[PDB]
DNA sequence: CTTCCTCGAAGGTTC
DNA sequence: GAACCTTCGAGGAAG
């Protein structure tokens, strides 16, 4: 269920549902918790600089 | 061609003529490209002539582009690739450049690079792009909606003015060189005159007194046939229209000066409010004429001294 | 036809039209194009006619547009791309162009060359000499660096006396109908200075002399089918009369407010403002004042009443 | 039907009558259109009545839209080049047309053509577009609003007047027999006296008297159910309301009659200033009961000997 | 419930009452839709209540809308499309829609249809949309803003009136019975000369009051708890609060009654220029406090004797 | 947590306190929500934090939100439909909200409905919803800038005023009491005058003196300490802050003294209109420092005693 | 150093310096992060280079983002789950973020947590985020443009302000070396004058004046050289531009000092009114120039005597 | 070369250029072996 | 970018 | 000379 509520999240935070999906999709942990999804999905997307 | 070439060809604005001589001269006691350089001004006064100048007084080639045309950072960084070392770049309009590609040019002016930043997360990665030495030249009518970082860039102002009789006169007597018509100086005198200080009206006053001159005359430009041309189109010796005149006399013989409204005038001279106020009205506030205030327009001492017509306060 | 179709046809505009020859005689003599040319003025007193004088004199085929139609810079690269040497092209209510289509402009008048951006790419045109005729009523609508490209400008003015009278009689050999010198007169103090309303009272005239007459305009129709239409010998109509008998008669001359007078005579406030007042202005009838607007001399001798300042 | 359909109907109005007579049959002997023609003035007077009398006179079709729902150029550029020869085109509330779109008109009216630009791309061309003859009809309420080259191009004008006690009592009497009431001679001119002179209110207070007749009385209206049903709508014999009674007492009582400003006025009698001066000052003073001054407003002569005072 | 479902239980605005009964018969025995009706006056005397009302007499749905929720002539058309056949439509602050969807609604009223166009743009057309019989009713506070072509439409017009001592008396006991309190006639009349005339005041005072009488009362409204509990809510005996007897005050004691311009008397009172010419001087004046003259206002007598000081 | 949250824990306030106390009382016998209540006055003297307690002391959740953070009228149906029976919604900048979304409380708060119109085209369709009983606690920082049909449905009224020098000490010695600090008695004195009688300052500037005490002292707030440290901010020894003294010093030395327009002023002290009048004009004429007049305020005689100049 | 890392290297800006230090040491004496700071002022006076002072002086890695550069409330969640304990994140123009960002700003700064809530009707939850302590810096050119809830959240404030002639000395002599350019203490001091107070004129005027003296002299920047080229550059000695000349030039030979007003004056001179008022005026005016008469400006005594013009 | 092509596409992108003209604009470079830097350079320099 | 409208100034009368 | 009333004119924020 943790699936969809991440996804449900990150439409919440303006992410469009299909590149939600596909962020969330990305990520693959069966026992990952909607909060560590969302904590993984926003760090993969973010362009770091140095 | 009529535009001048070089400064000893370009007639006036001596002050910021002088100036760029002196900034351009230690620019070549160095091996460096000369600073960024911003242009000021109403229009038609040289800004687009004075560009070419300072680059083939560089020993130089010129880079030609306009505001509107630039869209995309790609359009803005394949130009900047197309220039060598000291090349000038001329930016027309530079104040409608996009706010997507204006802040791209902050890194290029002061760092002469560009760091392209690519991926997300673990991929995220930039590409350096080394760009030869160069020189911004913008030229802008209305300065005051540039933004203040952009503004901060630029190392050299030059604000352009309005051109005087002893040198408006000269590009009278070029000019009437071009084609092949003799020109008395006291002719050329009367038409710089009315010129408003503006070369395009100077020139445009010319090419209407040859046609009359080769038509209703000998083709040959004298005092008495530039009386009458003048006789023929309204243009008074200060430069006056005939409805620039009608203007005046109104005021003053039917309202003793005003204060009046800009509506309550419109509708004696039958015409509308915004050409009143955008063709006619600027130039009598400039010259003196009249001024503006909050109970409505209201005519000067120096207008009816002009006119003809007795004073009294 | 209505329209005049040379200089020898055009009745009036005596200043306008003598400048507008030398420069076509000149131009022709060197071969060359005419310049750029702006029409200004009040309505109905003969822009548009005149641009087509202009091209029957250079003798040239007339490319017709009109402002309100280009929406946008790809409507006009393409009525550009179709000009030849030597065409003229004219643009009617030039006012209208969207300013981010008179920035393209800018260069093309002076360098004759089209270099821009237009799914998006890049086009470049070069330009044959062409002659531009623009004709607006609100000049001062255009931008300052657009009017100083213009290099001849056309300001209209209104007719006199004797130029209405001319003209009506022209008109009146088309529909083939008769009328004597001293009727045709009779119309043109009603004209107000302006062809178009002289040719309009002709047109009603007409209409009442085939039905309530004998088909002929005289001196007797026509005195009775301008007391149907109720136009005074001035050009005032019904309403304007009633303006200033009630200003006389209820405030003494003056001065009044405009929205006490628009209250009076059961009119609204925009429309005595904006379509009555201003002929009354024009012929000294009344007079804007700090307090108000009052009837002049000329008012009280023209109603009949006794003035007293 | 309850708006007339013809001239033999269309009472009153004699001087715009008059004319359209002549110009109608006019243009019927040289067989052509006719002229472009404007009707304006105040609210009520048979603008609208008079657009589709002029339809069946001239004995064609007619085609109707209005101000309002034309917002941009497509619309008109649509409805034109779907007219037939000889067509009419009524257009109501004119002076709601973005001034973009009346620019349009320009062409059209004068040369019955207009200039389109059509397709896309490097297909994008203009091409004239060429219309039949045809009559265009306005009808407005604020002809100021239009512009000047507007105006200019409509060859007859129509203005509106107020109608008198003899043409009102016969309206009444038509409208009294589409309904199947009887009402005396008498009585109908009772109505028309309070009927400020418009045809609209002559013909409301007769359906409020109506209404009353049938269920206060025997179904039958005459002098003694009319004056009863009047006194409950409280119309005075001038037709002044209840609020304007109450102003000219008040200017009279209180002031003296004045002079007198509108705010202390509005203030006495619990109306807001707005109202008062829309609503009920325009007809006092168009009737001669109120005057108006620099030092504001007085009553006159005739207000006194109206509300039973003397004029001292 | 609070708002009265018919015209047994509607006190008050006999004129307006009198005058509806008998035009709602009337339409029931022709078996017809009820003319367009008007609805206006200060706030919250009772023009929603009445338009409720007359839904209930008629027997039939009214829907339910408000002027500014309007924005655009889109939406009208949507809500007209919903309407069945004697359908009540409601508008509130109908004055708030803008002009250009006002004069969409002049055929509507007339003539039942309005002109729209249709298609996806490239073809296009107009249509009427033909609507089915139906009764508009509009309430709002300035009919001044109103064009005149609109409210000409309108057929019956009611003028909302406040109410008086005895009227509103048996509001207040009306109401003490919904809340299942007991309250002595003699406090009943205290809260309705204080209520400014409003029933809505006289409600909202009444809510306050039977809190404080069950609180540290004996649950019962005496003549003793009113006194006290409006003494905490800072209403006089005359409805006047502290802004109010500030500026009497002032004018007795540091003018001798005036005459005052009301510049100077505003600084002197740390009050805002408009603020008390709009909010707090109209009601003295209607009261008969304060009094207006060509040199400035003056305080009546009136005013002296309610502060105690020495009238001369 | 600083904030307070029951009545006994809420100092000073005691006219409005009294009152709530009678209101949640009684609304308490009964098995019903509290009327909506609108608190106004200058920001910071504690609006928001009287909502936490009202919520407490009925036992219910509270919402959150304010006017600008609504957009569409869609946005409210959204949070109202989030609404369990008798919770509480409190909305900051009441006066911002949208006039086309006002218009919906209106509804929801005098009969607990809406109707909206939802979809578009052929789907467009009305809703009607049924909402359980809540109450709505509503702030502003302006008095008289809500709309008038507004202001009258709020049943209860709460004007809040700046503290006087016993409460604001005994905020201090409360908040030195949950940072582990110790204050003696003379320096909360005085850091409660130099305050500006507003609790959020007190709080502000003893954050701040405990930093000095701790690297500039012995970690023990006296009074040489606190008058060193808030000498070594701007805060004046009245208190006045750096815009403040922006303000006195242009009005003396720009105007002479005055007259001058606060609008004026605004954009000559490069200070928003609406701060300066809402959060700094309504203390410097409270306080008797800057004085009313008919062309604008004037700085008065112990203006220029205090900024050291010459009362010439 | 021009580009200092530390206070002691940093020059000018003593008072807020000063503060800096004392708040800083006080935070690591607690082991804790340091509150939340807002920098506002001029711009060009040195607050990007502060914030990484404030950095290095803490200890930690600095963050940095702007305003405009957010567009999503995703967008902050996300840089912010990218914080380390103790991080600083410094945002340019914090004003300029949207509204959608501040609601969820607002507890993220008071309660380091965020709590997104998801679900309708029956359905209603929400994920709790925790986030580990920081401390938020922002920079503004203005103060009331700042949401007024979100500026009660910052507990320190940093004014900054127009540097003094002594540091612009030192400033401009650290430049000079970096060009190799030798320049007496007098020459120093007269391009210090003349700048103006801000750093960024200060280094174009020396770069300008380097060019000339490379060719009209040896190279050394003499006092006789430098100020035959500022004449050459047409800056006054009180550092008036040419166009504040021409302004001031303009009022006393056509308008005789005034009065004049913005739209006359705009016009006379070819410039767009805005660029007046927002660059030029100014500094006229807090140099004593030119006064804002509400009838217009009008050119004063020092004008006059600095222009060289005869007074009155 | 696949890191080239895809740096120098990537890059092209984010100045603003479709992703399908964007291949097209790589694809026209024949050289594999050159640096990101000289793809997109040429790329850009073809373009203009 | 434009129209509306509202805020301000001032002419004139009276006590 | 203080207080009322009417009329005109130019900005600016709500479309
Ligand atoms: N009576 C009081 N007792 C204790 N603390 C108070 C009191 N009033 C306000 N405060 C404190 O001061 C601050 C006031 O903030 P808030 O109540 O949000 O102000 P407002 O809502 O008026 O803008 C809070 O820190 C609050 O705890
Ligand atoms: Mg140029
Ligand atoms: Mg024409
Ligand atoms: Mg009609």
């Amino acid at each position: 269920d943790a699936e969809q509520e991440a996804v449900a999240a990150l439409v919440a935070l303006g992410y469009k549902p299909q590149e939600a999906s596909r962020m969330v999709s990305k990520i693959a942990r069966p026992d990952a918790s909607s909060e560590t999804l969302i904590r993984d999905a926003l760090r993969a997307a973010l362009h770091h600089h140095h | 061609t009529l535009r001048p070439q070089y400064f000893k060809e370009y007639i006036g604005q001596d002050k910021v003529k002088d100036q760029l001589k002196i900034f351009i001269e230690a620019a070549k006691l160095r091996d460096e490209a000369l600073d960024h350089t911003l242009l000021f001004g109403p229009p038609g006064l040289g800004k687009t002539t004075m560009a070419f100048v300072i680059a083939n007084e560089m020993g130089v080639n010129l880079k030609q582009t306009s505001g509107p045309a630039i869209e995309k950072a790609g359009d803005l960084v394949a130009i900047l690739n197309d220039l060598e070392p000291g090349d000038i770049l001329f930016i027309d309009e530079i104040h409608r450049m996009p706010m997507a590609v204006e802040e791209v040019l902050y890194s290029a002016m002061e760092d002469y690079y560009i760091d392209i930043m690519i991926g997300a997360g673990e991929t995220s990665r930039s590409v350096h792009l080394d760009l030869p030495p160069f020189t911004l030249v913008g030229a802008t009518t209305r300065a005051g909606m540039l933004s203040n970082p952009l503004r901060a860039r630029f190392g050299i102002n030059g604000h352009m003015e309005y051109y005087e009789l002893p040198d408006l006169t000269e590009i009278v007597e070029r000019t009437s060189e071009i084609f092949e018509m003799t020109i008395t100086p006291e002719a050329a005198l009367e038409l710089a005159r009315r010129s408003r200080g503006t070369p395009r009206i100077a020139n445009r006053l010319l090419k209407r007194v040859r046609d009359y001159a080769q038509i209703m005359g000998d083709g040959v430009i004298d005092d008495k046939i530039a009386d009458q041309a003048l006789t023929m189109l309204d243009v008074d010796h200060e430069g006056l229209d005939y409805v620039d005149q009608k203007i005046l006399r109104t005021m003053i013989e039917m309202y003793g000066g005003g204060p009046v409204g800009l509506g309550t005038l419109s509708v004696n001279i039958a015409e509308e409010r915004e050409t009143v106020e955008d063709m006619y009205e600027p130039y009598l506030i400039q010259k003196g004429f009249i001024m503006r205030t909050r109970t409505g327009r209201v005519a000067t001492a120096k207008a009816y001294e002009h006119m003809g017509y007795d004073y009294t306060r």
